[PDB]
């Protein structure tokens, strides 16, 4: 299933938004890290880039997380993103996700517990500013995708669906609950 | 605060520097929502395609020819620091001292002969001049010719290649232009920050292209995030200095996305450290912090180089890094003239700096 065949239904019938994603993402990558670009096909790079658009993200990740139907089209979109992610060098270090979880979800994040989200998990190398919860993430299925942005500025490190993490640390400090996730491959 | 502490401990400590982090874009914020259709987090972010203020390049307020002096200072100062520090490479701090360009060291060098720091920098500078951009394959080919046949060496041979750098060239020879590796924290060595100056010279007009080329140049051989980000931070320091900012402005904290150990350098923690709290190992975090420290605790190029080199241990890399910063801060014209004389290929290196300086592309718009 072609990347274009996958969001055809998310966009006006004329427009070939997969080609537009690919073109912008190629141009950004050429400017920001041209050699990384050669690792990705048109559909790989266009798919990852599409994940970072508003219309793309809100169509994809809610479906993978069970809030809306996961159609075969959304499934092939997912597969193109992860095919692309599989080509990129590993980000081996620590990244952060600043978020606010419903209390019954935060309650499930105890030391010794396990976490596995059906959606992608966005993190960033930068220290997060917002959120009731700061999730530190160590793994190395996560991949740096900032080179596909215009300014290469947000240091987004993207983890694919169903990466399993053990909750290996937790503390509340000032107003903020810190969690530590270690990928279990 | 000891930079070798565990990142969980450092990250809790670093909450006091949350202010140094750029805010999420509107879109990255949605991607961090528990439910993107029901946002919970502040919605004031800017659009993902918009230029953030920390990438707004300060206009150069010094004369162009003063900037040129500082650009030449950065690259020639790299080689100067290299040639002085090699004297004490691998030696215990304070067992021996250096205070002139005397050669010697583990590779038994003539005075003024520089090592792998400068060789790699030259490969990087030459690839910029040739392609007009960062070309990672071209850069690797020049590195291969240095490693295998002694091109761009001070004495005709490759004699001092780092292990991580060696594995990268070996892997590139075996696997070709699409190889990337050395991603593990063991590989967070010095070799990409000690060659950084050419990227900062070529991108002197664009913080964003500095940011994009700095981690990219590192990944030519080194994909450890701490190496990539240390290049970005050093590249920003060089940019501010080459464009004429005082030491105070350049060494004050900057808004930029950095992993916690580089962030703590940005925040200025070294400013409060004594010499016996500064490490000069081949770990990229140690080296960068020692260089910043040596420049903050001296008042001229001569003294910054000697303070760094006399830290011992990986004295070579800390002096070459200090050479880049101090050369940008004080300018080529304040490097001691006897050191310029002894420095091998000094004219060629200053002319490459000058060529990079004039080729520097205009800021994107």
């Amino acid at each position: 299933h072609h990347h274009s065949q996958d969001p055809e239904n998310l966009y006006f019938q004329g427009q070939e938004q997969a080609k537009v994603w690919t073109q912008t993402a190629r141009a950004n990558a050429e400017k920001n890290n041209a050699q990384l670009s050669t690792l990705l096909t048109d559909d790989q790079i266009g798919a990852i880039y599409g994940y970072t658009t508003n219309e793309g993200y809100t169509a994809l990740n809610p479906a993978l997380r069970g809030q809306t139907p996961l159609t075969p089209e959304l499934e092939a979109f997912t597969g193109h993103v992860t095919d692309g992610l599989n080509k990129l060098p590993a980000y081996n270090g620590e990244t952060y996700r600043g978020t606010t979880l419903p209390a019954h979800i935060l309650e499930q994040n105890q030391i010794g517990g396990t976490v596995s989200d059906g959606g992608f998990m966005s993190t960033s190398a930068k220290t997060p500013f917002d959120g009731d919860v700061s999730i530190s993430v160590r793994g190395n299925s996560g991949k740096q995708i900032d080179f596909l942005s215009k300014y290469k500025n947000e240091a987004e490190v993207l983890y694919p669906p169903n990466t399993r993490f053990e909750v290996i640390n937790r503390i509340e400090q000032n107003g903020t609950t810190h969690l530590l996730y270690r990928e279990i491959p | 605060i000891d930079l070798r502490e565990d990142t969980w401990t450092l990250q809790l400590y670093a909450q006091r520097y949350k202010g140094l982090s750029p805010k999420n874009s509107r879109e990255l914020q949605l991607r961090m929502e528990y439910d993107p259709l029901k946002p919970n987090l502040p919605t004031s972010g800017e659009e993902q395609n918009s230029k953030p203020e920390w990438l707004n390049t300060p206009p150069c307020l010094i004369p162009e020819s003063e900037s040129l002096d500082k650009a030449k200072g950065a690259l020639v100062g790299l080689a100067i620091g290299d040639a002085i520090g090699t004297t004490l490479e691998f030696l215990p701090r304070d067992k021996l001292h250096v205070n002139d360009m005397v050669g010697g060291g583990p590779f038994r060098l003539q005075p003024g002969e520089w090592t792998d720091d400068t060789s790699m920098a030259l490969c990087l500078a030459e690839s910029y001049i040739s392609a007009g951009r960062l070309d990672i394959t071209l850069f690797r080919e020049k590195l291969v010719r240095w490693y295998r046949h002694g091109e761009n060496s001070s004495n005709g041979r490759c004699f001092d290649i780092g292990n991580t750098t060696r594995n990268a060239l070996e892997q590139y020879l075996k696997h070709g232009a699409s190889w990337f590796g050395n991603t593990e924290p063991e590989t967070a060595g010095n070799a990409a920050i000690i060659r950084q100056a050419p990227t900062s010279i070529f991108r002197r007009k664009s913080l964003q292209r500095t940011f994009a080329d700095s981690d990219s140049q590192s990944m030519a051989t080194h994909c450890a995030p701490e190496s990539m980000a240390s290049c970005q931070f050093l590249g920003f320091i060089l940019n501010y200095l080459i464009n004429g900012s005082s030491r105070e402005k350049a060494f004050s904290p900057h808004v930029m996305p950095l992993p916690v150990r580089v962030l703590l350098i940005n925040a200025g923690e070294y400013k409060e450290k004594k010499r016996d709290e500064i490490r000069s190992s081949g770990y990229v975090i140690d080296t960068l912090e020692a260089a910043m420290w040596a420049v903050w605790n001296t008042d001229n190029f001569h003294d910054a180089i000697l303070l760094a080199a006399n830290l011992g241990d990986d004295a070579d890399s800390v002096a070459a890094t200090t050479g880049q910063i101090a050369g940008a801060l004080y300018g080529y014209s304040n490097i001691p003239k006897p050191w310029l004389d002894k420095l091998v290929q000094q004219e060629r290196i200053s002319n490459l700096a000058e060529q990079l300086f004039y080729m520097a592309p205009e800021e994107d718009f």
